[PDB]
């Protein structure tokens, strides 16, 4: 019977795939903290057998007809195996998008602005035009670095997108989608029991109705903003209009975090750093790791494995090999849980090793699944059940619980304003940003907006949504999105917007779990172990069940909901209503200056 | 009485090798005298679970045969090696009765059978048509017919090699390392039992 030959189908694959899957992911470590040549071309012929063994089982398992499979989780098993991909086109197209997309990675990756009249003065992004996004103050150089980006990455990537797009769209419609950008949004559809049905196409509407209520507190912490500005910027920027798209701390406006020196509000208070605390006491990365580690277990989730403390790197070598200074957490298989993270002794490393040692616990929690279903429910929750770890590790209960913080502090009003401004400049700016960009992107593939009107529709939308002007009038020539790493490199854009929404969501569950009497920001779910074993629930399961199951089993709702986004910032949306009586809330779509 | 001729325990756990779950090595023991100090003195032992017979026990109440059954499984497979338990393990490489009178023994062994290449000498049974009986072996290297069309001997889809290996290497995880697994089996017959403990005066 057909059920049975997929058991045994993928019994069979299971064991052959955690092996290749277990030396690929291990090449790809041995190149990651030791980078040569030889590491390189291991981890390529690695990835070359694992992906040749996937494609291969890939089209054995689309022979199975699942509509005589009765139980679940083999059919979510064959159903994520049968997901072709880049394959289902011919080989030429597939080698012609390949070389499309290495080419756009690798003109990227080498972008060059360079001085007019200055023809020595030639920048780079990585190492010093995102200095002059994230520092500078001088309304011309922010000018120029804005505009020559633009011009030398759009003029050279307009072509390329163009093709990129109709490769994608044969791509997507090979796999019986619409568009590439409904491929993107199957990557939210859940088949399962009765109310826990998911669509793509109702994913966009559930956006749009997140982002029906967000635009009040978008809208508040925007006129703050453009007041601020207006500030710094005398008379360059409207009070009715939009804010300029240069003047936003980022080479794209993605993050608004960079405008917080200017945009504070409280400038006398300082803010929460413990970094010379961790230097007095004599913290190093080892003990980093276990403060992180005894947090996990009091919340009552498992220890790290003696694996992870004897294979991981949580320091600089410096004994001659070079290493990529992204933290990141790995999963290599069969019981094996790493860590790659250069941990300087800091406040932000602390929080990133809290915020990694969650992506290892949830890994280590659905190692229980089988191979296909050790994934996170979708693409915004593993890193939401990595933001909550963060948002907790940062609380003033937490680094008093610790000693880092002294036990007589004072938590007065206007530090938990200035650090809820911080959080909303770089969690509330960056919705309506992500937002209008996978609106643009989808609107793109589906064909709604025409091929030779790109940049007008876009630079509209900007100014509708996002409330972003441009400085300088672009025609059709540019392609001001494609400058951005997400875009050009062919990466989901909505899982950010996705997992902003799930963090705060979980964030409220594990509270109301920890029986937390306070204002949602100042929550600790530390010394809990039912908030622990309500979030090890859902990271037990995996992808094994619908996401809208492991979101109910978390959250007690089926769906995105930022009501608990709003009452995380409602100190901080009180106090932008409190200052915005006198000036205009909200943007012109129209050019002011 | 004086104490002599102890059973040949340190050729059972101190073997250099052990062998895979699907070809499980046995070995008969009788006529001697059986002490059981030196297994309990040894630390490393992940699972000591005894059946039938208490260990501290062993050495008083007496046998007519002891037989020591070694083979290596991963360490999350250990548990399967009971009376009454189903996995991989249980159904198609080694089985024990429901009336089992004896004692399972498992260590940890990365440090002789685990390697950076990965350890290909061990293997075990993953598709069988019919479960095991207990104490039986199949070493038996047939294509498995999962479907309708003969196999005809060569691999493909439907048509499985049953025989995979436990590579080991040793940056896995404790429920993944190498366990080195011996099973006390004592049976008692109508010939006298002559596979007895230390004597004391
Ligand atoms: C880094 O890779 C080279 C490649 O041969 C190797 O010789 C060296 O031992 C590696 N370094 C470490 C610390 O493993
Ligand atoms: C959690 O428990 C430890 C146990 O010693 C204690 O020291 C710590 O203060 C507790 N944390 C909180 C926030 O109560
Ligand atoms: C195996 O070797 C160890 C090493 O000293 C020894 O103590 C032990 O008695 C030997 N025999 C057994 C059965 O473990």
């Amino acid at each position: 019977l057909t059920e049975e030959n997929a058991k045994t189908f993928l019994n069979n694959f299971n064991q052959e795939a955690e092996d290749l899957s277990y030396q690929s992911s291990l090449a790809s470590w041995n190149y990651n903290t030791n980078i040569t040549e030889e590491n390189a071309q291991k981890m390529s012929e690695a990835a070359a057998k694992w992906s040749a063994f996937y494609e291969e089982q890939s089209k054995t398992a689309q022979s199975f007809s699942l509509q005589e499979i009765q139980t679940p989780i083999i059919k979510r098993q064959l159903q994520a195996l049968q997901q072709s991909g880049s394959s289902a086109l011919s080989a030429d197209k597939n080698k012609q998008l390949n070389t499309i997309l290495n080419t756009m990675s690798t003109i990227y990756s080498t972008g060059k602005v360079c001085n007019p009249k200055n023809p020595q003065e030639c920048l780079l992004l990585e190492p010093g035009l995102d200095e002059i996004m994230a520092t500078s103050t001088d309304y011309n150089s922010r000018l120029w670095a804005w505009e020559g980006w633009r011009a030398e990455v759009g003029k050279q990537l307009r072509p390329l997108y163009e093709e990129y797009v109709v490769l994608k769209n044969e791509m997507a419609r090979a796999n019986n989608y619409n568009d590439y950008g409904d491929y993107w949004r199957g990557d939210y559809e859940a088949e399962g029991a009765d109310g826990y049905n998911y669509n793509r196409n109702q994913l966009i509407e559930d956006v749009e109705r997140t982002f029906a209520e967000i635009k009040p507190l978008y809208e508040h912490l925007h006129a703050y903003v453009r007041r601020k500005l207006m500030d710094t910027y005398p008379s360059y920027i409207s009070p009715t209009g939009c804010l300029p798209a240069h003047l936003l701390g980022d080479m794209w406006g993605r993050f608004w975090t960079n405008l917080y020196p200017l945009t504070v509000p409280f400038a006398q208070k300082p803010n929460i750093d413990v970094t010379d605390a961790m230097m007095n006491q004599g913290w190093d990365a080892e003990r980093i790791f276990q403060e992180a580690e005894k947090f996990f277990v009091s919340v009552g989730l498992p220890h790290m494995t003696q694996g992870f403390w004897a294979n991981s790197m949580l320091t600089e070598p410096a004994d001659g090999r070079k290493v990529v200074c992204h933290p990141t957490a790995w999963d290599l298989g069969h019981g094996d849980f790493r860590i790659k993270m250069c941990t300087k002794v800091t406040m932000d490393n602390f929080l990133t090793a809290h915020h990694e040692m969650g992506h290892i616990q949830y890994d280590m929690a659905y190692a229980r699944q089988p191979f296909l279903l050790r994934n996170g429910a979708n693409e915004g929750f593993h890193e939401a059940v990595g933001e909550i770890m963060s948002l907790s590790a940062a609380t003033p209960k937490h680094l008093k619980s610790i000693g880092l913080l002294p036990s007589d502090f004072q938590e007065d009003s206007e530090t938990e304003i200035n650090f809820l401004l911080k959080q909303a400049l770089t969690i509330v700016g960056t919705l309506p940003f992500t937002y209008m960009l996978e609106k643009w992107r989808w609107m793109v593939f589906r064909g709604e907006i025409p091929k030779e009107q790109w940049m007008k529709k876009w630079w509209e939308m900007k100014r509708e949504i996002v409330g972003v002007v441009e400085p300088l009038p672009h025609d059709e020539t540019y392609c001001d999105p494609a400058s951005l790493f997400h875009v050009s490199n062919d990466y989901s854009f909505i899982r950010y917007y996705t997992r902003t929404i799930y963090q705060f969501q979980f964030q409220e569950a594990l509270c109301q779990a920890a029986k937390y009497n306070g204002s949602l920001h100042k929550c600790d779910i530390s010394n809990s172990t039912e908030a622990g074993q309500k979030l090890l629930k859902m990271l037990s399961l995996g992808n094994s069940e619908p996401w809208t199951k492991a979101l109910e089993n978390v959250v007690g709702a089926r769906n995105m909901d930022v009501k608990p986004l709003l009452n995380y910032f409602q100190p901080l949306f009180d106090w932008l209503k409190e200052q915005n009586r006198n000036s205009f809330v909200g943007w012109n779509t129209e050019w002011s200056p | 009485p004086n104490i002599t001729n102890l059973c040949p325990f340190d050729e059972v756990f101190n073997a250099t090798r052990f062998a895979s779950v699907y070809a499980w090595n046995r070995k008969r023991i009788s006529n001697c005298v059986a002490d059981y100090s030196v297994l309990y003195n040894f630390a490393p032992f992940f699972a000591f679970k005894c059946y039938g017979v208490s260990p501290t026990k062993l050495n008083d109440l007496c046998f007519t045969n002891v037989y020591a059954d070694s083979f290596v499984i991963r360490g999350n497979e250990v548990s399967q090696i009971a009376p009454g338990q189903t996995g991989n393990i249980a159904d198609y490489n080694y089985k024990l009765p429901d009336d089992f009178t004896g004692c399972v023994i498992a260590w940890n062994s990365n440090k002789l059978d685990s390697k950076v290449g990965g350890n290909y000498n061990y293997l075990y049974r993953l598709f069988r048509k019919s479960n095991l009986k207990p104490f039986e072996r199949d070493i038996s290297t047939e294509i498995y017919q999962a479907g309708n069309k003969p196999c005809n001997g060569v691999a493909g889809f439907n048509c499985y090699f049953p025989l995979r290996s436990y590579g080991f290497r040793p940056t896995y995880g404790v429920g993944h390392q190498p366990y080195r697994v011996v099973v006390l089996s004592f049976e008692l017959l109508h010939a006298p039992a002559t596979v007895c403990g230390p004597k004391k005066s």
